[PDB]
RNA sequence: GGGCGUGUGGCGUAGUCAGCGCGCUCCCUUGCAUGGGAGAGGUCUCCGGUUCGAUUCCGGACUCGUCCGCCA
RNA sequence: GGGCGUGUGGCGUAGUCGAGCGCGCUCCCUUGCAUGGGAGAGGUCUCCGGUUCGAUUCCGGACUCGUCCGCCA
RNA sequence: GGUUGCGGCCAUAUCUACCAGAAAGCACCGUUUCCCGUCCGAUCAACUGUAGUUAAGCUGGUAAGAGCCUGACCGAGUAGUGUAGUGGGUGACCAUACGCGAAACUCAGGUGCUGCAAUCU
RNA sequence: GAAGACAUUGUCAGGUGGGGAGUUUGGCUGGGGCGGCACAUCUGUUAAACGAUAACGCAGAUGUCCUAAGGGGGGCUCAUGGAGAACAGAAAUCUCCAGUAGAACAAAAGGGUAAAAGCCCCCUUGAUUUUGAUUUUCAGUGUGAAUACAAACCAUGAAAGUGUGGCCUAUCGAUCCUUUAGUCCCUCGGAAUUUGAGGCUAGAGGUGCCAGAAAAGUUACCACAGGGAUAACUGGCUUGUGGCAGUCAAGCGUUCAUAGCGACAUUGCUUUUUGAUUCUUCGAUGUCGGCUCUUCCUAUCAUACCGAAGCAGAAUUCGGUAA
RNA sequence: GUGAUUUCUGCCCAGUGCUCUGAAUGUCAAAGUGAAGAAAUUCAACCAAGCGCGGGUAAACGGCGGGAGUACUC
RNA sequence: UCGAAUUUGGGUAUAGGGGCGAAAGACUAAUCGAACCAUCUAGUAGCUGGUUCCUGCCGAAGUUUCCCUCAGGAUAGCAGAAGCUCGUAUCAGUUUUAUGAGGUAAAGCGAAUGAUUAGAGGUUCCGGGGUCGAAAUGACCUUGACCUAUUCUCAAACUUUAAAUAUGUAAGAAGUCCUUGUUACUUAAUUGAACGUGGACAUUUGAAUGAAGAGCUUUUAGUGGGCCAUUUUUGGUAAGCAGAACUGGCGAUGCGGGAUGAACCGAACGUAGAGUUAAGGUGCCGGAAUACACGCUCAUCAGACACCACAAAAGGUGUUAGU
């Protein structure tokens, strides 16, 4: 018959990797967790108790729940047409803090730093992000750049 | 399996509310009574013509029983219940398994 | 009794070689891989010619086996029988599978069809693609005439198109002539039974000394 | 008398007709779930606050 | 339990079954097909281990029959005496519950008992009934 | 073609992850009848795996004996 | 029709590449309800080719015999 | 900068073979009455810091060293792959267009960094 | 005359009773039947690097086992190899060195584990009580399994801590009925006491066709509703198998590859074999063989004209145009 | 049941049936008896036939095997 | 066959689970493997057939789970209708930036596991065969193992490495910062946790593009046989075969082209006029150049356009161009 157990298709999923398997170092336990954190999720396979199913490898939720030993994530799993609201008690080997938020976090306190220091002279501040423009006109000289012809190569066997 | 006759755990009898010593049995089920009422609707259904009246129960699959432990708590005579898993083998005389020693 | 080399012919399979799944196989029909002069030194033999598959299909290892024998009864007739090293570089470990019907009268009263149709181990088989070599041989070049022949009676035993390219590398290494010839006028090569070591920058001073001695002794 | 046994062919369109809205996300999640240690201390600092608030704006 | 199910193509040759309430030992197995369409039928001929009679059931096949749990325990003879045999377990365990054989196999472990052998008796349980069927000799441990 | 069973000393076989009995060959004892003790004798069909260990547990192979292979 | 195996003295039968026994009867010896004993004869190892140094023996082919599976509605 | 106690990252830190180590600190080292544990005061326990020694541990250095780490326009825009055509080819398969882009190999360099507290010619 | 409170008769009770009555006699399925379980589940793979994903796909497994093989703590390091020591050797015990796991962890497989999750020792029962929440399957129902807490009460250790069975992924079961434990609480309705009975909360007895009927056949005497969703003809796709044709040439042919053949390989064609499939037909396309009769194909047996020969003649063989 | 005449109809009673004037506690209903109880009731003893034990029966249904030695014997 | 087990008239007897049968399931009023008549009865049917006017607008499904479920239902999904609360947003089958996760394609095997070709150098208290040796833990060769450095080829259930395509989250007002209130939680401690008071930061308020209104609720229909094409892919020799993944289609759809055709190419449709085109074409059928330009090919079976209606290996001083 067929079988979907709870860790069916898990093997490299939940294998621990190349040359660092063995105990869990000390920053994972020493990491604070709050509620609102955005965290990533990926198992940990030398930590049995407290794991995610395979579904949510690679997830990144928020917590809403601090624990002794563990974590509550809220994700967002879609069934069928909808997304559906999903609680999981994680242990904290098998969670980390999403670095993105941290990033965009820096980036407000940057832009809230810019925009003060120009409000003293208003300046038009120019605070949004732009994507990459089309380069603009230059000037390229061929002083000891003169150019050099290539030509296709013949064929040959190589062997 | 093997299961020791005596166990420390815990009894809700209302005097106790604590973990005090426990003598265990294996649960029985006693004989079915005349006059319980589905007895009585048994028997008044079958009375008559019109033969067997309930199902009567053929496809036997399981061949071992889970098994119930009765545990009797020392001090207040409170009784208690706990179940097992199920077993082909089962005994509550205490042979402890020795490990070092010959076949 | 045994299927045309047609009905597997192509790739059309994930492979499937004998392993702990599998576990009753037919043993190859080739076991000879090496021959000819396989016992000579590097700089005995510098010419190579390969043939070289045009097609991405499969190579059965009966046809293997009947390339080889042509091949060598060809070269050992017009040139001797150690004046050349032939060298298959294909092995079949693929396995071709068959489901076996019955073709008795009346079969569909016993044959269930296609239930439960999968087959059972018949042959092997090697798996080549564009541009890979089944043969080399190795030779002097008095012999290159020879070679081009015996390679050219050996194609007809395969299936698809193959090629007949004269290698521009030294014998069975992997650098060109002069590069090797270059490289042989220094001491920086030592034989071995078939093949040659070769010299390397990295390493300990003492291994690199007593190996290789010509070349330090500038 | 076999027949189809089981396929996803049109399951994405019937999903996309007026399919994969995101849930409606509000202020004040509920707290079900959370740990009644918290919450238990959570509802005396919340009627503390409300008494004070009540008691400066009375 | 005491005896648990089975099904008839599942029982094969030297195998215990239940038949008449009677723990029974099959000698016999033999399938014939009903009708041409229809499913076979299993004819069962098996002997009563303890009274050894021949009884016979045909059954369906995907039918389930009755199977009974049978053990073959090894004890030593202490006495044999108004006939009913006094056995000797490992661990010191003595039983004197078994009544003595009633046939050749009684009369061959009455004169081996009064000519003085060891004897190494085989009794089987089954269904709550007890009996004695073979008797052997220590080679060793005299 | 498929399925099931089968191989143990000459025979009967039994079995825990090779035993007896009757054969064989000696010796001893005592009839009316005997009996006892020694030996030679078994790659447990074969080959692997598993297991401390496999007759025993499993897989593959051989032999032999069975049972089906039907409706059109 | 096809597949698989088989072929030894007058008969049965043993054969690892280096034709023996038993039975029939040839003779001699030896005996009522007829024996035994001793020396005998007896093969192109089914046939034809190759290998070997020499094939009963290894291989290929043919013959022959014995098994197994096969037409229709 | 050396050393100790507790660490973080967990080989640039590991491994092999040699060499060196002032001071201090670790270490080996001396002892069996007491607590304690062993077949064995070897490990462990306790006592002394006394009788001694850098021989070892430890630290550092060396090696066209093994390994590991970093980089390269080194291989290679190669293999592979998303999209397109009433493209080629009997087919197997392959070119082109718009995009993404490896691994092995080769070469070059490197061989622990650091937090808290104490202590040291 | 006989018989006699016995037969008979009436009502209950046990046996017998296909003579008769009523009914049943699983599903999936490359048609059905036989076979198997793909019917409840688990591991790896197919599976196309989130998740999901089929086939009677491949390789296997489950209906158990364990008072320790559960929980806590302490000490130690395994498989293997090398070098040694009376009996003692290939394998008995002891000693040293190397040893990233090449061992072990109950079982199938895959993960995980080295001052341990392994081996040995010490103490225990957290394999306990009370109900909630969450994850997987999923309708976001049930069942099974699991996760993290709360409120107690315990175990262990110096302690931090750890423990709500087995290192993780499988190891299992509704309504009705019976029975047990708890509350010793509620009800027996004209009012009480005591038995008895019925309720509430939590378990057990089991449905393996595993979201759970109580169940043997035959029909060639057969019937009905349907089905080309489905078999037994032709036709159609395919050509394994059957038949026919090539290429290469190790050899046979006294000598000599190719007069005639031709191994090991390999490329095709045909639908006069048999399979495979199920597209059409089940409100019917008359189903073997023979007789009769017409036409077509050529892969030519004969006749016409030719080429080749291991063609002297005769006879024969190979081949071409030819139906 | 077999199917004139003639000539014969062998062996087997283990199974399934059928049948006994055998022997007698194993199974063992209702009524009845005894004990306990305040009673409903519960528990025992006793317990007919038939099953079970023991015989017969094949012109009853039916059945009529293997391994060795030299048809015959084990 | 015809003197009887004969043929037959009339009378009479046996009636439907009953009769009668020299036995065929025969006969019992053209009815028999249970007669005929009426009623229950308009018996039931998951099965077949049919189902009656127009126009307008919207517009499917053959998929999930459970069922003695597999020709049927329930349930979710797809669809319509009625709307309701609001007024440009708590949006999006899309991209960018930042940040995760994965173990396929590829690659690798002088990297682990497993398979595998060939020599070379060593090891014999530590192999086996021969020869020389009285023999020798003797010798010399040879062959096997094991080790060392190489070498050739591989892996759906191998892997250090590792894409492309898909995939999670974030890009603020429900935000950031400052100050200090509550608590029975927590800390050695106003230490922290959570929720707060008061104050400051506004249109570049925090990337792009688009928004066609955004959000919410009730109720109910039909459907739950699908099939085809490109790409990935499983079983099979293969199939107009069977089974999956993503997308687009047909079913449900006409129109121009492919002569012809459900699915291919182009393009989706109110009624008309004018213009321009797509795919496809321009000798004639047939609307449109017997246009222009450079070459190639002559077939005693030429060739002529994707899906698509077939041809291969091997050859040719045919002819052309090359190395
Ligand atoms: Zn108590």
């Amino acid at each position: 018959g067929k079988s979907h157990g709870y860790r069916s298709r898990t093997r490299y999923m939940f294998q621990r990797d190349f040359r660092k398997h063995g105990a869990v170092h000390l920053s994972t336990y020493l990491k604070v967790y709050k509620v609102g954190d955005i965290v990533d999720i990926k198992a940990n396979g030398s930590i049995q108790k407290g794991m995610p199913h395979k579904f949510y490898q690679g997830k990144t939720g928020v917590v809403y729940n601090v624990t002794k030993s563990s974590v509550g994530v809220i994700i967002n799993k879609m069934v069928g047409n909808r997304y559906l609201e999903k609680r999981l008690n994680l242990r904290v080997e098998h969670i980390k803090h999403s670095k993105c938020r941290q990033e965009f976090l820096e980036r407000v306190k940057a832009n809230a730093a810019k925009r003060a220091e120009a409000k003293a002279q208003g300046v038009a501040v120019q605070l949004k992000r732009q994507p990459a423009q089309p380069r603009e006109s230059r000037i390229v000289s061929t002083e000891g750049n003169v150019p050099q012809t290539l030509a296709p190569v013949p064929y040959e066997t190589f062997i | 399996v093997n299961v020791p006759k005596t166990r420390k755990t815990y009894c809700k009898g209302k005097t106790c509310r604590k973990h005090t010593q426990h003598k265990v049995t294996q649960y029985k089920a006693g004989k079915a009574s005349l006059f319980a009422q589905g007895k009585r609707r048994y028997d008044r259904k079958q009375s008559g013509f019109g033969g067997q009246t309930k199902p009567v129960f053929h496809k036997k699959a399981k061949t071992t029983k889970k098994v119930v432990l009765r545990l009797e708590c020392v001090k207040c005579k409170t009784r208690a219940q706990l179940t097992l898993k199920r077993c082909k083998h089962f005994e509550l005389g205490g042979e402890k398994k020795q490990k070092g020693q010959a076949l | 009794a045994r299927r045309p080399a047609r009905c597997y012919r192509y790739q059309k399979n994930k492979p499937y070689p004998k392993s702990r799944y599998n576990r009753a196989v037919p043993d190859s029909k080739i076991r000879i891989y090496d021959l000819g002069k396989k016992k000579a030194t590097v700089d005995e033999f510098p010419l190579c010619v390969h043939l070289v598959s045009n097609e991405l299909e499969q190579l059965s290892s009966e046809a293997l086996e009947a390339a080889r024998i042509c091949a060598n009864k060809y070269m050992t007739t017009v040139s001797g029988r150690d004046a050349f090293h032939l060298r298959v570089r294909v092995h079949p470990f693929h396995v071709l599978r068959i489901n076996k019907m019955l073709s008795c009268a009346g079969a569909d009263r016993l044959q269930q069809g296609m239930r439960g149709a999968w087959g059972k181990p018949h042959g092997l088989a090697a798996r080549v693609d564009i541009g890979q070599i089944i043969f080399s041989v190795r030779t002097k070049d008095s012999n290159k005439d020879v070679v081009v022949e015996g390679l050219r009676r050996a194609r007809y035993k395969f299936p698809g198109q193959q090629k007949i390219i004269l290698s521009k590398k030294w014998g069975f290494t992997n650098l060109d002539r002069p590069e090797y010839l270059k490289k042989r006028e220094a001491g920086e090569v030592k034989d071995d039974g078939a093949f040659v070591k070769f010299l390397s920058k990295k390493g300990s001073l003492e291994n690199n000394i007593r190996e290789f001695p010509e070349y330090f002794a500038a | 008398a076999k027949s189809k046994n089981h396929t996803a062919h049109n399951q994405t369109r019937k999903a996309h007709r007026n399919g994969i809205k995101k849930p409606k996300t509000y202020k004040y999640p509920s707290l079900k779930g959370v740990d009644p240690k918290f919450r238990r201390n959570h509802k005396h600092a919340l009627h503390g606050t409300a008494k004070a608030l009540a008691a400066a704006k009375k | 339990s005491a005896t648990y199910p089975m099904q008839c193509s599942a029982l094969r040759k030297n195998g215990f079954v239940v038949i008449k309430s009677r723990p029974c030992k099959i000698v016999d197995m033999s399938t014939s097909k009903t009708g041409k369409h229809g499913h076979a039928k299993v004819h069962l001929v098996a002997i009563d281990i303890f009274t050894g009679k021949k009884l016979e059931d045909l059954s369906p096949s995907t039918h389930n029959m009755e199977v009974p749990v049978v053990k073959r325990n090894e004890y030593q003879l202490l006495d044999i005496d108004d006939g009913f045999l006094s056995l000797m377990n490992m661990d010191g365990d003595t039983k004197d519950d078994v009544k003595a054989p009633e046939g050749e196999l009684g009369d061959s472990l009455q004169t081996a008992f009064d000519e003085g052998k060891d004897l190494m008796v085989t009794i089987i349980s089954a269904m709550g009934e007890e009996a004695a069927i073979s008797f052997k000799e220590a080679a060793r441990t005299d």
